């Protein structure tokens, strides 16, 4: 299996800031096998990012992804209280022998 | 039978209903010709008809009488007892005639009556 | 409670498939294949989404790509109609070499770029005159006396030297009563149902592009690189390979090759190579090394689901004539032939390519010659003699896909051996029209009512 | 996307959730389905392809069964449950594509059933 | 409702509504040939409503009962819980009987009755 | 007085109504496409008519108001005292709008109505 | 012009007589011909009648 590793966990920042989250994975098959969603308390997750680096449509210019094999990077350029979220990092590669899907266990970002 | 009155020889019927690339070769263009040819045709009487007020008819009533300079003859004498390609060399000099009368006033008069009678 | 009634609708929403004839749609260069007798495009060529329909598109039965077939041709030839036919240059030619010994390494010439003197009648019919041209290598053949290749059995046409064969998007529009259907599936790799239908009174654009091997300019997949092919097993069916994003492709014909022109009839003009001014130097083409590694990677993933364990061997094309083994394009009128045997190099295990040793390299390099004596379609329509257009040529396109065969797929040691092969030109235009199909509307229809006619 | 039938079981009983296509047609798309524990992240189930092929999370260990059982509808049963498996259920969908490899992004994610066991 | 009832797939619509010199060129054949149909195909569905007394309509309405041999099912079984395509191809073996009948008697009688009903 | 109200000039009248093999010849391919686009020029304006419920029509009567934002003028300001090439321009830039109004609804609803009270 | 051109013998048979040709409008079409006296060939022209 692929093991998704995220970090640093319990983020805190001041609104008007930024944020980066860090996630890590062994056995990339590429860039474009990974994604990001946005999970408000409540609810459940939206497509943030679906593309290393391409977002989803609707998605405001923050949270932009970035990354090398097994390096994943997500940037909120913005931190709008509006995006207090947990954001999952998510693998996957529908394969008639191996899916290999993995999510990490999710990073809370706060925004005060 | 109105079909049938105007002479027994009435079986022409309608041939004329029944009726790959355009390359232009010796026997493409005369196909082409004749397929611009057969709506040039059609046209011609569907746009006279419509003139007239008859576009949707096959049996179209007027306002206009029948004058009879043109043949004095009566209902049982022309339209029974007759051929219809008989009845059609007998009137010719008054195709004009009558396809004038059929649209002046027939047509225009009365459709410009209707829309006087229409504002009420 | 009532009685059913005939009733008829006008402005039914049904077709059935059928074949038509399409017509186009899109400065003063004559350009060949988008004409000034093409229509405009509409500005605002509305689409028209279908609702839960379903269609059965197959880019193997097409004739769309058919009737292009024909009409590239048609296009070429007719173009090429009007102009000189060089047959007063088919006479023996007397042949020597020429110094290019004037470091210019991947660029060196080797023995080609014959200079050669011929005797040809002069525009006034009793008087000849000693001329001298440089030839190709690839465009003459010995008989030391040489003679133009494909002389004998063929008539070789000088391109009119004012027209352009630059492609301009041409698009294939339906005439009023009928309609293309397109199918937007990310699932529907060229054949079978589809489910997301919509219709158009005329397509996209295509570039009417030229090539082997690799095809150009074409469109990209919307997503992720899709294969397609009429038949997997068969080894002897083309596989075509969309990719999702371009790979650049630099070429250059580094030569100031200056023209010179040679009265052969009355009013006849023929345009030869003249000579070169500096160095000689051979014809070339780049891509990214990167570029090259990341895409053969996801190709190998694609073609190892299909081929599940076995070896993924490319190789280069079998050997044969270097008008139909060799990749080609057209820039400017030049037409280049190129060894591609640097891109389809190696074998590898996985999906992990290899045997591309990493170093300072970057550019991959691909020798080119030049030939003049072209044959489109090989034996449709005519031989043409392109006119040099005066050096330093320049171009470059973006690859979008490649054209791949099985060799044999024979191989009893696990392994799966690809080529850069493929058929007849109707392979590169069946890969952009692939998601279109004709259809006839036929707007009068019947159903019952309860109403009654006074 | 709607989910349907979650609800309180029995310890070692059995639920079956019904994911709801409603106009979303599942004939060009994956469905998925995923899970998130109180306090968890997002925890993979399985899936079917547009293809008909079933695949399943190692998370699953057999005791979830996927079977697509109409056009429209999607189901997730699932058996032998424990105090663990108290969840809200998801069902989600992405992309198929005329490939071999998928990206398999999610989008169109459902409201989410709870399933307790107790 | 009349173009929403017969299934929810009815959005071909009406892209027929929507649809320099005759240089004899290789496009330039190919438009003319475009032309030339687009007026044939036009004409062929304009004449046969114009037969029908149905020339000026989206939907006419005839005095021919249904018959039911083509189809038994009811007006919301047919008419509704439907798609078009699906209903020609139901009905598809019926096309020249129900055109036959569309015309014949229906609008050669229809006009002969009035021919006689209009002499009062 | 149809025809006299809209401008003393409305004398262009009718000209359009006054209006061997086909060789591919420098005259003989003009006088094809001369022939062609005569009946294509046709046929758009009696297709629109044919829309509007106006095919038979010289002049239509419809159930669309006038709106007043094309023109604020009345019956006398437009109709009398004005020549109509005078008026085709003072609303040009709403031809497409009032099309549009003549076909939806008025044709369209109008039948499907007359299809709903056919059914008593 | 030998060189540079072909000079093509005319068909020994074939008149160049200018016969007048009168040219026409396609029906749809009509052509205004300006009658006035002031004219000049251009500007406006008040005296306007037409012709197929
Ligand atoms: C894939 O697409 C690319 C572009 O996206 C295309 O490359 C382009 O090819 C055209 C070929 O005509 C290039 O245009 C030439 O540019 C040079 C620049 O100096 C001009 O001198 C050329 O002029 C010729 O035409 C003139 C017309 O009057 C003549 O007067 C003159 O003497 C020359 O004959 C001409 O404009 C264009 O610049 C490139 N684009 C780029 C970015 O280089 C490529 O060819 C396409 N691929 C394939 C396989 O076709
Ligand atoms: C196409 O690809 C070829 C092959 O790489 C390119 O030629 C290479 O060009 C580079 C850049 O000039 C040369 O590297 C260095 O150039 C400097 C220039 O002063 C020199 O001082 C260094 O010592 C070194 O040579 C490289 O050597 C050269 N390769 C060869 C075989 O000569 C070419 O430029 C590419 N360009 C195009 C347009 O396709
Ligand atoms: C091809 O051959 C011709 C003649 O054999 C070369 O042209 C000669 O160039 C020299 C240069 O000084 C002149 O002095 C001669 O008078 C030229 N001869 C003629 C007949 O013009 C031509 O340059 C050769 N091309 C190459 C590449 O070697
Ligand atoms: C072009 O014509 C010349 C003569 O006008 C040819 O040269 C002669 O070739 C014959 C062949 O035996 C020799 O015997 C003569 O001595 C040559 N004359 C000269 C002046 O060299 C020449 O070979 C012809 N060239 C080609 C390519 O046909
Ligand atoms: C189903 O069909 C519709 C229409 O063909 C597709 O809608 C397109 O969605 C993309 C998303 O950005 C737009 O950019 C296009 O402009 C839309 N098309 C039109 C005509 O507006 C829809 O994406 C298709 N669904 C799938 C799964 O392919
Ligand atoms: C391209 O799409 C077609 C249509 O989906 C694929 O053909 C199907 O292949 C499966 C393999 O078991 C068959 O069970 C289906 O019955 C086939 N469908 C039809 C309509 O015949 C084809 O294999 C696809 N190509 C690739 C490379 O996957
Ligand atoms: C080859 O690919 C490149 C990009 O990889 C294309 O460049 C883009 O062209 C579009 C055309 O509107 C521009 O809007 C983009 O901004 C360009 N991208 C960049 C990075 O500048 C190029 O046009 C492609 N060539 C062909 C023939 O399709
Ligand atoms: C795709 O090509 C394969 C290869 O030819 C076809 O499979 C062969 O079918 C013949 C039928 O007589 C068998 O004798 C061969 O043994 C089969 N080959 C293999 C490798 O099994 C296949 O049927 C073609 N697919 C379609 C849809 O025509
Ligand atoms: C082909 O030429 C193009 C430009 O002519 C090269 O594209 C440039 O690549 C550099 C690399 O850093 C960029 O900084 C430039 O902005 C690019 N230019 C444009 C216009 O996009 C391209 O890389 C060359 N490709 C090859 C294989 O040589
Ligand atoms: C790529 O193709 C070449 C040409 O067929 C292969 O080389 C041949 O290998 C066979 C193996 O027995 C020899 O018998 C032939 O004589 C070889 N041909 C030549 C011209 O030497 C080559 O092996 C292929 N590449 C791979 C990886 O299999
Ligand atoms: C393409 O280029 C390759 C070299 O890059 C040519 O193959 C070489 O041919 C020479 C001839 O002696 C051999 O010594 C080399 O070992 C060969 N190299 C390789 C990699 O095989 C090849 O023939 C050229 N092909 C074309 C079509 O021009
Ligand atoms: C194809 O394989 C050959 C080796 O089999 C590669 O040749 C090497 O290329 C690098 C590039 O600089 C050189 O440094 C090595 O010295 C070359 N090796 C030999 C034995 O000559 C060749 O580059 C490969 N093609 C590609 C595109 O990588
Ligand atoms: C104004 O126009 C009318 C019609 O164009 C002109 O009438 C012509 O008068 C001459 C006088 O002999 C007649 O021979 C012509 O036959 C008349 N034309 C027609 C069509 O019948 C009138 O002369 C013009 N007035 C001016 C000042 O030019
Ligand atoms: C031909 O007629 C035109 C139109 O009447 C004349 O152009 C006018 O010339 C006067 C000279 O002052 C200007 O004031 C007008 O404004 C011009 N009219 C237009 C419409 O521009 C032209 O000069 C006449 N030619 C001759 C030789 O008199
Ligand atoms: C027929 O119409 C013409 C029109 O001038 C009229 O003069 C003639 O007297 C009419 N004939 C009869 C018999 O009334
Ligand atoms: C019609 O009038 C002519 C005038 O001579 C006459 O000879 C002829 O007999 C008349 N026909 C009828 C039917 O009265
Ligand atoms: C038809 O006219 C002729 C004229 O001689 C007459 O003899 C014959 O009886 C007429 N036929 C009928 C059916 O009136
Ligand atoms: C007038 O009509 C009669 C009908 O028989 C015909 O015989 C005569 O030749 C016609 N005259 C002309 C000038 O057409
Ligand atoms: C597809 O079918 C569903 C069934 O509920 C319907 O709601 C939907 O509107 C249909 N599609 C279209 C385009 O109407
Ligand atoms: C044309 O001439 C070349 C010269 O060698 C020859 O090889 C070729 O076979 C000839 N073509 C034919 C069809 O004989
Ligand atoms: C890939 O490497 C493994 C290493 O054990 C080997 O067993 C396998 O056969 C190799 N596959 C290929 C395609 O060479
Ligand atoms: C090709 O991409 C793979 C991806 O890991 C990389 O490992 C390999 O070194 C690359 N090869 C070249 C020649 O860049
Ligand atoms: C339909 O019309 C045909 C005409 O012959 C008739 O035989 C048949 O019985 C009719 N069908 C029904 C169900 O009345
Ligand atoms: C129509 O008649 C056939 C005759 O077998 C019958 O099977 C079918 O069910 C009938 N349909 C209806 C709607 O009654
Ligand atoms: C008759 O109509 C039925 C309707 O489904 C169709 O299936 C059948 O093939 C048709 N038969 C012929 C001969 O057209
Ligand atoms: C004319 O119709 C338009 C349609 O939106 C409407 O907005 C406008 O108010 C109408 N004009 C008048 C004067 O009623
Ligand atoms: C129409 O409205 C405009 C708005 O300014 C006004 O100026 C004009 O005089 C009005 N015309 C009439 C006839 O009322
Ligand atoms: C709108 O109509 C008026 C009427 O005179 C005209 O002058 C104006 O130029 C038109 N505007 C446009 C954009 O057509
Ligand atoms: C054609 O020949 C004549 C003969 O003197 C010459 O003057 C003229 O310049 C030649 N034409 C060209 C274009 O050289």
């Amino acid at each position: 299996d692929i093991v998704m590793t995220q970090t640093p966990a319990s983020v805190s920042e001041p609104v008007g800031g930024t944020v980066t989250i860090n996630c890590q994975a062994s056995q990339s098959r590429g860039n474009n096998y990974l994604s990001w969603y946005q999970q408000k308390p409540g609810q459940s997750p939206s497509l943030l990012i679906y593309r290393t680096s391409t977002l989803a449509s609707g998605v405001p210019s923050r949270f932009k992804g970035s990354g090398s094999g097994t390096q994943f990077t997500l940037t909120i350029s913005d931190l709008e209280c509006a995006d207090a979220a947990t954001y999952y990092c998510l693998y996957g590669y529908y394969s008639s022998r191996n899916p290999d899907f993995a999510f990490g266990g999710g990073t809370e970002v706060v925004v005060k | 039978a109105a079909g049938s009155t105007m002479g027994a020889a009435s079986m022409a019927l309608t041939v004329q209903a029944r009726l790959h690339m355009l390359q232009l070769t010796v026997w493409g263009i005369k196909q082409l010709q004749a397929r611009v040819l057969a709506v040039e045709r059609y046209l011609r009487d569907q746009q006279l008809l419509g003139i007239w007020g008859c576009s949707g008819k096959i049996i179209c009533c007027t306002n206009v009488p029948w004058n009879d300079s043109w043949s004095n003859k009566t209902i049982n004498e022309i339209w029974d007892n007759m051929t219809w390609m008989q009845w059609e060399k007998e009137i010719d000099n008054y195709t004009q005639h009558i396809y004038t009368l059929l649209e002046v006033s027939q047509i225009q008069q009365e459709k410009n009556e209707q829309e006087l009678l229409e504002l009420d | 409670a009532a009685k059913k009634w005939v009733t008829v609708y006008y402005g039914v929403p049904v077709w059935k498939e059928a074949t038509t004839t399409l017509f186009c749609a899109s400065t003063e260069v004559h350009n060949v294949w988008a004409t000034h007798a093409c229509v405009p495009t509409d500005p605002n060529p509305q689409e028209i989404v279908l609702g839960n329909v379903t269609e059965n598109f197959n880019m193997w039965k097409n004739n769309m790509v058919e009737q292009m077939h024909e009409d590239i041709i048609s296009l070429w030839d007719q173009s090429l109609k009007p102009c000189v036919k060089l047959t007063p240059l088919c006479v023996t030619l007397n042949c020597n070499n020429v110094n290019t010994n004037n470091s210019d390494w991947e660029k060196m010439e080797t023995g080609e770029m014959k200079n050669c003197s011929f005797n040809v009648t002069t525009s006034i019919r009793d008087k000849i005159k000693k001329e001298y041209a440089l030839f190709y290598k690839l465009d003459v053949v010995p008989l030391t006396n040489y003679r133009l290749i494909n002389c004998n059995t063929s008539v070789i046409t000088q391109a009119c030297p004012k027209v352009s064969f630059e492609p301009i998007p041409i698009h294939y529009c339906a005439p009023a009563g009928f309609a293309i259907l397109k199918c937007n599936s990310k699932t529907f790799n060229g054949s079978g149902p589809c489910t997301n239908v919509s219709t158009v009174q005329c397509t996209h654009g295509i570039r009417p592009v030229v090539s082997t091997q690799l095809l150009l300019n074409g469109s990209l997949a919307e997503e992720e690189i899709v294969i397609r092919s009429e038949n997997i097993t068969d080894n002897a069916k083309t596989i075509i390979v969309q990719l999702n994003e371009a790979v650049e492709i630099n070429c250059t014909r580094p030569n100031n090759n200056t023209r010179k022109s040679i009265h052969i009839g009355p009013g006849r003009a023929f345009y030869a190579t003249g000579d070169i001014i500096g160095n000689i130097r051979q014809a070339h083409c780049n891509i990214s090394k990167a570029r090259w590694n990341e895409t053969l990677g996801q190709i190998v993933a694609k073609l190892e689901e299909q081929f599940p364990n076995k070896t993924i061997i490319f190789n280069h094309s079998s050997g044969g004539d270097p008008e139909i083994v060799t990749h080609s394009f057209n820039c400017g009128g030049e037409f280049f032939y190129c060894n591609t045997t640097p891109l389809f190099n190696s074998t590898w295990n996985n999906t992990r390519t290899d045997d591309y040793p990493t170093g300072g390299e970057q550019n991959i390099t691909l020798q080119c010659r030049i030939k003049q004596i072209i044959n489109m379609w090989q034996g449709v329509g005519k031989a043409m003699y392109a006119p040099p257009i005066r050096g330093q040529i320049r171009c470059s396109s973006n690859i979008t896909g490649l054209l791949l065969t099985r060799d044999g797929g024979r191989d009893q040691n696990g392994t799966e051996t690809f080529r850069p092969g493929g058929g007849n030109m109707r392979d590169n235009w069946r890969s952009e029209l692939y998601k279109y199909k004709v259809v006839k509307i036929e707007p009068l229809g019947i159903a019952p009512t309860a109403c009654k006619r006074r | 996307l709607e989910e349907s039938g979650g609800g309180l079981v029995q310890p070692e009983g059995s639920l079956t959730l019904t994911c709801k296509a409603s106009g979303f047609d599942f004939s060009d798309y994956h469905v998925q389905w995923v899970r998130q524990s109180p306090g968890k992240g997002l925890e993979f189930i399985g899936g079917i392809a547009y293809t008909g092929n079933i695949y399943y999370a190692s998370w699953a260990k057999g005791r979830f069964t996927i079977s697509k059982t109409s056009s429209t509808t999607v189901t997730l049963q699932m058996t032998t449950l424990t105090a663990a498996d108290t969840a809200t259920y998801f069902c989600a969908r992405a992309y198929g594509y005329a490939s071999a490899p998928y990206a398999q992004y999610f989008n169109l994610w459902g409201p989410g059933t709870l399933v307790t066991v107790s």
